[PDB]
């Protein structure tokens, strides 16, 4: 792990659309 | 935190198209290339890359004469975030006048392998991604529980779709996959391996990139998911994976000593509830 | 999602966990949710077809999807009824490899009946909801069976609809998300497997489960019944009426081409030009405008008959009947509302054939304190309780203390007729000024009926113009004390029905 | 303090906030909004005498 | 209607060139008019030069 | 011809030019606009 | 009427036209940062049954993408489908800065082993007996799967 | 014209034109860079976070 890491507070990944 | 890459190019196709190429390598999935070693490739007398571009985990050599014999041309690298997973990069190489004259290359960590371990036997090639289980000597050490060490990871959080008390005969290696040669003394539980049956020999495969071991002679009990691929001679075989019970069973020689007769009288207990009833709760 | 259309046929296999990894009230709950289910299914009045086969170690068949009794809901009810949990005590294990078997078998015995090559079978939807926790410890792995599944109605990509399996986790028992998630089928913009904590939540997520919105044809009292749906998904059979740019009267659609209204909105108006009912529309959030060629108004409305008397106003035979020029386009936004005294409410109600509206009567009205409701201002839902009976002789006596308006004595038979219904007493509220016309429904087995319509009050709790949203509420000491009251529909029959005689059938 | 509001199309929505001062002259209001995925990051800031 | 619309499929197995409709009158013999369309496999590119 | 490598995407396309011709004049003329065996007694419009 | 669509930030993904089963593959999608903030992304791709991903499937990659710049990603993946997979690569973006994009594309595998043609040029000529009636051959090569 | 049969067909012949048939027959068959060659080698230390698959 050179950098941080931002685990777990990212975006819900539920509201970002999908494109198909 | 940095890394030391080498590009070696050679052509043993002259008779076909000839001339320069364009050497296009993808560096690993968070490390980033130094421009000050491409530079001071370039800006030699007797350059051997006339061109260089470098951005993020993209770098793009141009090699003016491909050589016939190897020609190796090394730089080095910074890492700016984690690896966050195990995976191999891709390394390819254009002809300058035909680009649709390619050669792609696969290429791994400094330590990993370059391609994906998988299990392949003729039509089926199941996946043997992931992690490779341990080596719980639960016997041996001093733990207890309420028919909840075993009876629990066979019937509530994991389910076991096959379990077997096997004897390790043989050990071999086939490939990335260790192999061991074991034949099942009883049958404790199976759903699609019908034939199985006593005095039948199976081979597990573990991959050969972590520390478990079968010694030989010993007796183990096996179980875990049942797999897809087929032995050589069409019976079913299976892989050691992670979530699977492999547990050497006590030959009561360091048993009769009372601590440990408790323990072996749970075991005993289990083993015997497995095989006569069928996943109970 | 489970398809709703009169097209075709829906097998619904229900299975059930009657395993040791589930307790007795575990059982309750899984049991209580099957008889919600399969209560709802059955509101549409759809070709339905329901199999209950509880499963443990061994898969026990309950009732047949093959047998006749299948399209009927009380058998099916019953039969569910009589599941027992000791049953299974022999095995206790999870097996679901046997309820999927089980299911299999019952498919292709389905499939050799009546023969593959008819499009009979062809047309033949399947819904398969599993309520377990997942952990099946024998028997097989799933996949195999649901491949299998699969293979026999030949779901490629081109037929993905004709197949639906979910994994409904309900109750306090342990469940593995990702078990429930394998076991569940697989689709690109849906859930197909739950996990929850009670019945209520089940409710909801059901009512999401489905899709009514291929369904157009004309059925009054169909409507959402989920807390996350728009207001006029709720209540599809409210339309507005607007005389010049302003909101003033509500109604309720009765048919494809008719509206019911109070009559003392058209007081002063004989143009029916500019005059617009708005009505719900699926895509604009203002709905769709429709113009009315023919207003009835009723002959024996007059306001100011009784006035020489000490009556101020008089309310008597307050109703008026719309009808819209153009036909309204049946969608998941507008749909009529079932009225009594007719057949499709008897249909509505599973009563038997030889029905008369005397029964509907009391079926509809036995309480003393029957529960219904009434739209807001803004679109919300609140709720009132209708008071029949020896309640109803107090209520009147309330309008007697009101001598500021009408001097005289004012009982009940002089000011309050009998056409009128009580409303407004203790946890009670009451409309604004604005709500005339508005239906005040009532829902039986999850169809909503009209008993009758806003008529007058005594307290308008929007008289502060906070918004369109606050409401007043009436001071404990506030010396009027509310008494709100509605026209009594099955009073108006006569006159309801030789201006809809042809329009519906009445009883 | 934040509030996650959704925005009809063609609309607007208000979001009431409760302000006492204790101190006189003039100091400035602030609020800062953030859109999701429309990268617009528009806050605006006044000021209350 | 004075329009006419139609589908068809070119075979999976079609080597690379270009392909002709033609329309002409039923009485008039040699009133024809044709439209070129080229068959080739590629994958659409992302960016032109 | 011409080859460029987007990067650091690493896709690649190509572009050709067939039209640079080798010419000893940076004009041209078209007098297809000029009629022929005009009548004489009157002006001759000569048109390029 | 031209009429272009633009999104500022977002995942391309390219797949080739057919890959064969159980041979080896590279996924390179690319993150476009046309913002004028510089970010920092979480990109993964959603495991499904019959692609043997590296490291089981649920591990992601962190990765940033500087002001109105592109990285790659490179995702190694083995299909061990049958007919076809429906891959989905997910980029997930801040709280601090809420963007992200999905893209779900459908990867098509071509039938085990090569195409094959054989041609049988016949000659025609009506005007004489011989050419009025004849006969074709079929093949017997035993190559055919 | 496209067609899918079996292995034997018959022939019959009318008109009197001469021509060219072609019966074409389409099916699947069984199935290291050859010419330009390139290897890549990489030296060093890597880190990785939530990945090596050892346990304990
Ligand atoms: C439902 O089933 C009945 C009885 O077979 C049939 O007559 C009817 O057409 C079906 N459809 C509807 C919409 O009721
Ligand atoms: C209803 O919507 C809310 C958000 O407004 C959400 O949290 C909840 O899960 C939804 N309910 C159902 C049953 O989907
Ligand atoms: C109820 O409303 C929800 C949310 O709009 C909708 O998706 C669902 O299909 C409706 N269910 C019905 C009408 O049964
Ligand atoms: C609608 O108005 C009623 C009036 O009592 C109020 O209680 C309710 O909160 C409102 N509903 C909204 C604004 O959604
Ligand atoms: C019409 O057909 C003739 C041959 O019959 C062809 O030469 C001609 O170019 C065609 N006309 C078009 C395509 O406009
Ligand atoms: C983003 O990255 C660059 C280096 O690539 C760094 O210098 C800069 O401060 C970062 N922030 C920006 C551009 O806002
Ligand atoms: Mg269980």
């Amino acid at each position: 792990a050179l950098e941080i890491l931002q685990e777990e507070d990212l975006i819900d990944e539920d509201d970002i659309p999908v494109r198909s | 935190s940095r890394v030391h890459y080498t590009v070696c190019i050679w052509r043993n196709g002259k008779v076909g198209l000839s001339g320069m190429a364009i050497a296009d390598v993808t560096l690993l999935s968070g490390f980033h290339a130094l421009r000050a070693d491409l530079e001071k490739l370039t800006s030699l007398s007797d350059r051997y890359v006339s061109h260089f571009e470098t951005e993020g985990p993209h770098v793009l050599l141009y090699f003016d004469s491909v050589p016939t014999s190897r020609e190796c041309v090394g730089f080095e690298a910074v890492q700016e975030v984690p690896v966050g997973l195990v995976q191999p990069a891709s390394a390819t190489l254009y002809d300058y006048y035909n680009p649709e004259r390619r050669c792609s290359v696969f290429y791994g960590a400094p330590s990993k392998s370059r391609l994906l371990a998988t299990l392949c036997s003729a039509e089926v090639c199941q996946c043997a991604e992931g992690k490779c289980p341990r080596q719980r000597r639960a016997l041996e050490r001093g733990l207890q529980d309420e028919d909840g060490y075993r009876m629990k990871f066979a019937c509530y959080y994991p389910r076991v779709e096959y379990g077997f008390q096997v004897k390790v005969l043989r050990e071999d290696s086939r490939a990335a996959f260790r192999l061991f040669e074991t034949k099942i003394t009883q049958v404790l539980h199976f759903t699609k391996d019908v034939k199985a049956a006593a005095n039948q020999m199976r081979n597990f495969l573990v991959r050969a990139s972590c520390r478990l071991r079968l010694e030989p002679g010993k007796e183990y009990l096996i179980m875990g998911l049942d797999g897809a691929t087929y032995d050589l001679e069409g019976h079913p075989q299976y892989l050691l994976d992670s979530n699977s019970w492999i547990e050497e069973m006590p030959s009561e020689r360091l048993c009769r000593s009372t601590r440990q007769r408790a323990a072996c009288a749970q075991l005993n207990d289990f083993l015997q509830e497995y095989g006569t009833q069928g996943c109970q709760v | 999602k489970i398809q709703i259309q009169r097209s075709g046929h829906l097998n619904l296999y229900l299975l059930l966990d009657c395993s040791q990894s589930v307790s007795e009230n575990d059982f309750l709950i899984f049991k209580e949710s099957a008889s919600l289910m399969v209560d709802r299914i059955f509101s549409f009045e759809i070709n339905v077809s329901v199999a209950i086969i509880t499963f443990a170690s061994e898969p026990k068949v309950l009732m047949s999807v093959l047998n006749d009794n299948s399209r009927d809901m009380t058998e099916v009810i019953s039969s569910l009824e009589n599941a027992n949990y000791k049953d299974h005590e022999n095995g206790t294990g999870t097996n679901t490899y046997a309820a999927l078997n089980s299911v299999y078998l019952m498919m292709n015995n389905q499939m050799r009946l009546l023969g593959m090559e008819t499009m009979a079978w062809q047309e033949i939807r399947h819904a398969i909801i599993l309520l377990t926790d997942g952990k099946s410890n024998m028997g097989g792995s799933p996949k195999t069976a649901v491949d299998h599944i699969r293979e026999i109605l030949n779901i490629n990509q081109k037929r993905n609809d004709y197949l639906d399996i979910y994994a409904i986790g309900v109750g306090k028992l342990d469940v593995d998300w990702r078990e429930l998630n394998e076991l569940g089928s697989k689709k690109d913009g849906e859930r197909h497997a739950f996990i929850l904590q009670d019945t209520k939540a089940l409710h909801q997520v059901f009512e999401h489960m489905l899709d009514v919105s291929k369904l157009t044809d004309t059925i009054c009292g169909v409507g959402n019944m989920s807390a996350n749906a728009s207001d006029q998904e709720r209540t599809p059979w409210h339309v507005t009426i607007k005389p010049k740019s302003q909101e003033t009267c509500r109604g309720a659609l009765i048919s494809d081409q008719w509206v019911l209204t109070a009559a003392h909105c058209f007081r002063d108006g004989n143009d029916h030009s500019l005059w617009r009912v708005n009505v719900g529309d699926p895509k604009s959030q203002w709905g769709k405008e429709f113009l009315i060629e023919k207003a009835v108004i009723s002959p024996g409305f007059d306001v100011f008959a009784k006035k020489n008397q000490g009556i101020l106003e008089f309310y008597g035979d307050d109703i008026a009947l719309l009808k819209l020029a153009q036909k309204v386009k049946m969608s998941t936004h507008a749909r009529p509302i079932c009225l009594p005294c007719t057949m499709e409410a008897n249909l509505a109600l599973r009563r038997p054939q030889g029905s008369t509206c005397r029964d509907h009567e009391n079926e509809l009205l036995n309480k003393q304190s029957v529960p219904a409701h009434f739209v807001a201002l803004n679109g919300s839902k609140l709720n009132i309780n209708l008071k029949m009976g020896v309640e109803w002789t107090s209520c009147a006596e309330v309008v007697s203390q009101e001598k500021t308006m009408f001097p005289n004595l004012t009982d009940v038979r002089e000011v309050v007729t009998d056409q009128f219904l009580c409303s407004g007493t203790q946890e009670d509220e009451s409309p604004c000024k604005g709500e005339a016309g508005g239906a005040v429904f009532l829902e039986r087995r999850f169809r909503f009926f009209q008993v009758g319509l806003v008529s007058w009050g005594l307290y308008n709790p929007c008289l502060g113009s906070a918004d369109k949203n606050s409401r007043k509420r009436a001071p404990r000491s506030k010396v009027p004390p509310p008494r709100d009251f509605h026209i009594n529909l099955f009073r108006m029959q006569p006159w309801l029905r030789q201006h809809l005689g042809d329009v519906l059938n009445f009883l | 303090h934040q509030q996650t509001v959704t925005i009809p199309p063609k609309s607007s929505l208000s979001v009431p906030y409760v302000i006492v001062p204790l101190k006189t002259g003039l100091q400035e209001v602030e609020v800062k909004a953030a859109v999701y995925h429309h990268f617009i990051s528009d806050g605006v800031r006044k000021s209350l005498k | 209607s004075s329009i006419f619309q139609d589908d068809f499929v070119i075979p999976d197995i079609s080597e690379p060139g270009t392909w002709k409709i033609s329309a002409r009158f039923s009485d008039g013999l040699e009133s024809n008019s044709s439209t070129q369309f080229e068959v080739k496999k590629y994958v659409l590119p992302n960016f032109e030069v | 011809a011409a080859a460029i490598i987007e990067s650091p995407g690493g896709e690649m396309e190509e572009a050709e030019l067939t039209s640079w011709y080798f010419v000893s004049s940076p004009f041209s003329l078209d007098l297809s606009k000029t009629k022929r065996h005009l009548v004489p007694g009157a002006p001759f419009l000569l048109q390029a | 009427v031209q009429l272009r669509v633009f999104r500022e930030f977002h995942l391309h993904l390219r797949l080739p036209m057919s890959v064969r089963r159980f041979e080896q593959l590279e996924l390179r999608p690319v993150l476009y940062n046309y913002l004028d903030k510089n970010l920092t992304v979480s990109v993964h791709v959603s495991p499904v049954e019959g692609l043997c991903l590296a490291g089981g499937g649920g591990l992601a990659q962190q990765v940033l993408v500087p002001a109105g710049s592109a990285r790659p990603v490179a995702f190694s993946v083995v299909p061990t489908a049958a007919a076809a997979v429906s891959l989905k690569v997910v980029a997930r973006g801040s709280f601090e800065f809420p963007v992200g994009d999905a893209v779900s594309k459908v990867l098509q595998i071509e039938k085990e082993g090569a195409i094959h043609r054989e041609e049988l040029v016949y000659e025609l000529n009506p005007l004489d007996h011989r050419g009025r009636t004849l006969e074709i051959p079929g093949n017997s090569d035993p190559n055919m799967i | 014209l496209q067609f899918s049969l079996g292995s034997k067909i018959n022939v019959k012949v009318g008109g009197n034109s001469k021509g060219t048939l072609k019966v074409l027959r389409t099916y699947n068959v069984l199935d290291t860079c050859q010419d330009l060659q390139i290897e890549v080698t990489v030296k060093g230390h890597v880190e990785y976070t939530m990945e090596a698959n050892e346990d304990y």
